[PDB]
RNA sequence: UAACUGGGGCGGUUGCCUCCUAAAGGGUAACGGAGGCGCCCAAAGGUUCCCUCAGCCUGCAGGUGUUGAGUGU
RNA sequence: AGCUGGUUCUCCCCGAAAUGCAUUUAGGUGCAGCGUCGUGUGUUUCUUGCCGGAGGUAGAGCACUGGAUAGCCAAACUCCGAAUGCCGGUAAGUAGCGCGGCAGUGAGACUGUGGGGGAUAAGCUCCAUGGUCGAGAGGGAAACAGCCCAGAGCAUCGACUAAGGCCCCUAAGCGUACGCUAAGUGGGAAAGGAGCCGACAAUGUA
RNA sequence: UCGGUGGUCAUAGCGUUAGGGAAACGCCCGGUUACAUUCCGAACCCGGAAGCUAAGCCUUUCAGCGCCGAUGGUACUGCAGGGGGGACCCUGUGGGAGAGUAGGACGCCGCCGA
């Protein structure tokens, strides 16, 4: 499970979501990618899922890259406490995927295959998400 | 030259949209104003382009 | 101007000396009223020009390639003395009474007093 | 070579190149050679069947005047795919430019849990004009893991040289 | 442990581009040298830029750092 | 630790400036010359 | 026998300096996000003159190094 | 009683504030902001064009610091960097300022945009910048201070329009022409599945 | 055709390649005094002119690293409107980057003295 060791610092405003990416909108080192369609925040824990849901279907051969981390901190304080007395602690560790972002790159020599595994994965996530094939520059 | 009609309120809008009206001498809706062909003019009706009707007129 | 880089082994010496020399430029200028008396110190002989920085041109100017110095007898710290005294005659000649020495980088002694002191006696007010 | 008729661009800015799209014609710029840029509209259709094959050449037929251009950057609209402008280069008969080719490589890995990751999606070349291959073949049968291929491993239709150093690698081959 | 903070200084430039000033206005208060005082400008104990002489200002590039001017 | 001297001179004995001094590094009575604007000179104020 | 306070009490804070929030002049709130101050130096002030560092490589010395060192706090 | 209530005839002209600093201070008050009247000044105000300026936001990027599997991320990162806004000059077009008398206000609300706290909540709360209500009648949204149109001196059994509408309730089209929808979709909603499903609370259609 | 002193502050730099000594600049050899070294005439200061362009300096080749860099488009945005259950998305009119591409570039402009 992904958690950053060291971040400057802990408390941080909410990343904003509006827009486009600003890069990593292709296929850079595996053959099939996850494209998201609409802007969320992908959790740690949502990560992970996604990761074993591929590597678990493919169960051996083909490699896997995950092109985002999951570093942006977000605070929830204690339950049941009344507004106000300052922020609280960090939470969940999230990326800020936006619209267009290449979230999980995989190769795998059977192209059915691959595609099952990536569907499986999709459905771990929050948003939509479309499967691309690395164009032959 | 310029024939300048005001079509809309000066209701709601913001207030410099007001005063560009009030320079081009409209005084409320189906007002005219004749005024000449200048980039001042140009631009004042630019301005509030959302409120003004403009008819070239010799 | 914006100081010059540092040196290794040789011109060590060149860039020491106009490192030094931006330092004394940093509060020396060369005004329309008082021009700068820039005093460059070679190993032959010392000149020195009275120039006009807010302009750019020079005024006057002297050194040891004219015919007063080329060829006599003395040593360079006599003649200086030559030097110092054209060259202040050649600025009293284009209207100017006040002007605001520079040592150029090297250390104001020797010659560089001299010639000081030999344009300071023909009336330059220092 | 493609034929594709080409018209001139009068309007620019945001508004302009918005309506000429929303019309399904592809801005586009025609520049080189020191020429002063020539702002052309172009049919959006046949520019993609024709732009499906890489460093296609293409014979402008502007307003009369037929001129020799290979899409140099196009820009995509990274969601939906369409083409939303066009850069083309102008190239006389036979005189040499840079290109990049895409290599497709040939041949089975040598059996095992071995993968191939492609370092360059591209190889730098410089090449003919008129004549640029289609792609660049390379065989990886057999090979194992650890095991990386250079450029100066690709064979190489007569006629192109490499625009990189010859030790960058192109290739390799993952556990 | 947060809540503090130091009321502001209005720093800033405080005469512009062709402003005609009168001998000694403040035209720039900042903290350090962004600005360095050129023709007819002096620095003060606090890093203050200040018209000498009556004119117009003007800003530039003396010696390759930006510089604040009087042309008379 | 760092107390207010009152300096002064010889002639005018009149305070005229104060100042901080440590006294542990300086426990020497400490000693400058400034401008007694009685005497319009620069004399030597030691240290009261 | 204080006030603030997402009711009040409990807890916390109250003046000054720096940064971000602060939306490219200035200013701008919250019990918003990070820190400091209640000094010190008789030189760590003034002036004149002179020098360039950190880091790296080689065996105090040499080569490289234009700011990545330092600037009482 | 820094508190609650009450304060009686009319019309004409103008007409706010719910903000800043400080406060044994927070539902009070002093000063400043915003109103009015008198007097002096007279285009000085404001709008638009052009001209001279400083910047480090949106965006973008990794050259510094940090995060991080050749591709990437950052309120307290910036090799870069607008649009706007602000300061001054000038041209054209149509209130400003000084000095005094008298105030009220200093509990704001929703809606558009840029943000913080909150949980990618609240008809939430705290800021910045517009609008309306407050203090605004009239028309529309079925009713509905804050939304859309529009600023009511008075009369009018005339005409043209704005938002919104034109089968009947109810003023005006069962309008003309092409095409789509078969679900009363229109007349509420998601991941997801093959206009449809997903669809699901209590008085009575609703 | 070179020496001194300025402006712009890399389109100028860095590196690389071939050279130059007529005056000039420098290397250069010495420490007697004035002057100096946290020790050393290496540096500063002093007095000359044996040798030399080997280095500095000047000229010169290369676009190699670095540097500058359009037009077109895009993001973004003032004003005015739409859409969406919401996070948010789109357009008309005015303005318009960053990155990247074609390319540029082995500086340029003054004043004196030989």
């Amino acid at each position: 499970m992904l958690i950053p060791r060291r971040v400057k610092h802990r408390k941080q405003h909410h990343p904003k979501r509006s827009g486009m990416s600003k890069g990593g909108t292709q296929v850079a080192f595996g053959e099939y990618g996850i494209q998201a369609l609409t802007p969320a925040y992908v959790t740690n824990r949502q990560i992970e899922a996604a990761r074993i849901a591929m590597t678990r279907h493919i169960k051996r051969g083909g490699k896997v890259w995950i092109n985002i981390y999951p570093d942006r901190p977000l605070t929830k304080k204690p339950a049941e406490t009344r507004m106000g007395s300052g922020k609280g602690s960090p939470e969940w560790w999230v990326a800020n995927v936006k619209p267009g972002r290449v979230m999980f790159e995989l190769s795998y020599p059977n192209e059915k295959i691959a595609r099952e595994a990536l569907t499986r994965a999709a459905h771990k996530l929050p948003m939509k998400c479309r499967i691309v094939r690395r164009e032959a520059g | 030259r310029l024939k300048i009609t005001q079509t809309k309120s000066y209701i709601g809008s913001k207030q410099n949209h007001r005063d560009t009206l009030r320079s081009l001498g409209l005084k409320g809706i189906n007002t005219q104003v004749v005024k000449e062909d200048r980039p001042e003019f140009r631009g004042m009706v630019h301005t509030v382009r959302h409120l003004v009707t403009v008819e070239e007129v010799d | 101007a914006y100081g010059v880089k540092i040196a290794k082994g040789k011109a060590y010496k060149g860039a020491a000396l106009k490192r030094r020399h931006i330092r004394i430029r940093k509060k020396v200028s060369g005004t329309a009223e008082r021009p700068r008396l820039v005093v460059t110190r070679s190993n032959r002989g010392i000149t020195a020009q009275v120039i006009d920085d807010i302009a750019g041109h020079t005024v006057a100017s002297a050194s040891t390639l004219d015919a007063s110095i080329r060829g006599g007898e003395g040593d360079k710290s006599a003649k200086a003395q030559q030097v110092g005294k054209l060259v202040a005659e050649r600025a009293k000649a284009a209207g100017v009474e006040a002007v605001v020495f520079d040592r150029g980088g090297n250390r104001y002694a020797g010659r560089i007093a001299a010639l000081a002191d030999a344009a300071r006696e023909a009336g330059l007010k220092f | 070579e493609v034929k594709i008729t080409a018209e001139t661009r009068s309007e620019f800015g945001k508004g302009a190149a918005r309506r000429i799209r929303r019309e399904n014609k592809v801005p586009g710029v025609l520049y080189g050679h020191g020429t002063d840029p020539v702002h052309l509209t172009l049919p959006g259709h046949d520019l993609m069947m024709a732009l499906k094959t890489s460093n296609v050449l293409l014979s402008l037929d502007l307003d009369g005047k037929t001129e020799l251009a290979i899409p140099k950057a196009v820009q995509r609209d990274p969601l939906k795919g369409f083409l939303e402008h066009v850069d083309l280069l102008l190239v006389k008969r036979g005189e040499q430019v840079n290109v990049e080719i895409p290599v497709v490589t040939e041949g089975e890995l040598a059996p095992g849990g071995n993968l191939l990751e492609h370092v360059l999606n591209a190889l730098p070349v410089e090449a003919e004009a008129t004549h640029i291959p289609e792609s660049l073949s390379v065989s990886v049968a057999g090979l194992e893991a650890g095991a990386s291929v250079l450029a100066k491993d690709i064979a190489l239709p007569k006629g192109v040289s490499l625009a990189v150093e010859a030790d960058t690698v192109v290739l390799q081959v993952l556990a | 442990r947060n809540g503090r903070d130091s009321n502001a200084q209005r720093l800033g430039v405080k005469r512009f581009g062709g402003q005609v000033v009168n001998a000694g206005e403040i035209l720039v208060r900042q903290r350090g040298t962004h600005f360095h005082p050129g023709a007819g400008v002096g620095r003060g104990g606090d890093d203050t830029l200040f018209a000498l002489q009556a004119g117009s200002v003007q800003f530039g590039t003396f010696r390759g750092r930006k510089v604040v001017n009087i042309v008379p | 630790v760092r107390p207010k001297i009152t300096l002064a001179c010889v002639e005018c004995k009149e305070r005229n400036y104060i100042t901080k001094k440590n006294r542990r590094n300086n426990p020497d009575r400490l000693e400058m010359k400034k401008h007694c604007p009685r005497c319009n000179a620069h004399t030597a104020h030691r240290e009261t």
